[PDB]
């Protein structure tokens, strides 16, 4: 090898290109995927104990 | 191959 | 009627420490050593090889059974070492080598910085109307390694034959890659 070398390089910037591409289609990494959830859960939850015993 | 570049090239001067 | 040949190379190698020894005295850490020059098992045929070296040392007379044949030691200055090669047949006479231990560089091999030094020579152990014992072992010795087997006599030129093919080959790699893959980026 070490000898052109373009046909091996130049798919490599064709590749970034594509990511590029397919990052504005629907995105590589999501953007701040689930940062923040304060929900604070009830006491017990009548539902959660009807749930238990329902099991 | 972009920090490879850098350090081959900082080798090639120091060689 | 049977003349057997085993070719054998020995000699030492030395390294300069850089600077002499604090309270020792010692400037070159040095191993003199008896191998063969084709790839095949000496021990199937010899017993031990002995060095003899200078009375200063605790223990002049070294010893060693296997393919290798090495001792590591440190000494301050040259001299002469007497190896006798002991057979597995004892009715076979021993064979005796004189080897000077060469520690110094010369002023040429001196300007060119290179920090081994090197000297063994060219053997040929020759035995005439040997013992059928001792034929058939000769005969029947084994590959030693499955590698190869160098020499490096002198090394001075030795390491500028190899340097021509490895500084070749790494700076034509370098500029393969530095050169091409800058450009690669700029497009």
């Amino acid at each position: 090898k070490s000898h052109a070398e373009i046909a091996e390089q130049a798919k490599h910037e064709a590749e970034i290109e594509t990511r590029i591409a397919e990052l504005r289609k629907e995105g590589f990494w999501s953007l701040k995927r689930l940062p923040k959830v304060p929900e604070p859960p009830r006491p017990k939850g009548h539902w959660d104990y009807l749930c238990e015993e329902m099991q | 191959r972009e920090k490879r570049s850098q350090d081959l090239q900082k080798l090639i001067t120091a060689a | 009627g049977v003349t057997i040949v085993k070719p054998i190379v020995y000699g030492n190698v030395a390294r300069y420490f850089g600077k002499k020894r604090e309270e020792d005295g010692h400037t070159h850490q040095w191993t003199v050593y008896v191998k063969p020059y084709r790839n095949e098992d000496m021990s199937a045929y010899v017993k031990k090889i002995q060095f003899k070296l200078h009375e200063s040392y605790g223990n002049p007379l070294r010893v060693v059974t296997k393919p290798p044949y090495e001792i590591t030691e440190t000494g301050w200055g040259e001299f002469e070492i007497i190896i006798k090669i002991f057979f597995i047949d004892p009715n076979e006479r021993p064979v005796t080598l004189y080897h000077l231990l060469k520690l110094f560089q010369s002023d040429t091999n001196a300007m060119l910085g290179k920090k081994t030094v090197v000297s063994e020579f060219y053997d040929e152990m020759i035995f005439q109307d040997p013992t059928a014992m001792m034929q058939q072992l000769l005969t029947t010795s084994r590959q030693l390694t499955l590698g190869a087997y160098k020499h490096e006599t002198e090394f001075a030129e030795l390491e500028v034959k190899t340097r021509e093919k490895l500084e070749a080959a790494k700076k034509k790699t370098s500029f393969e890659i530095a050169e091409l893959k800058e450009r690669l980026k700029a497009s």
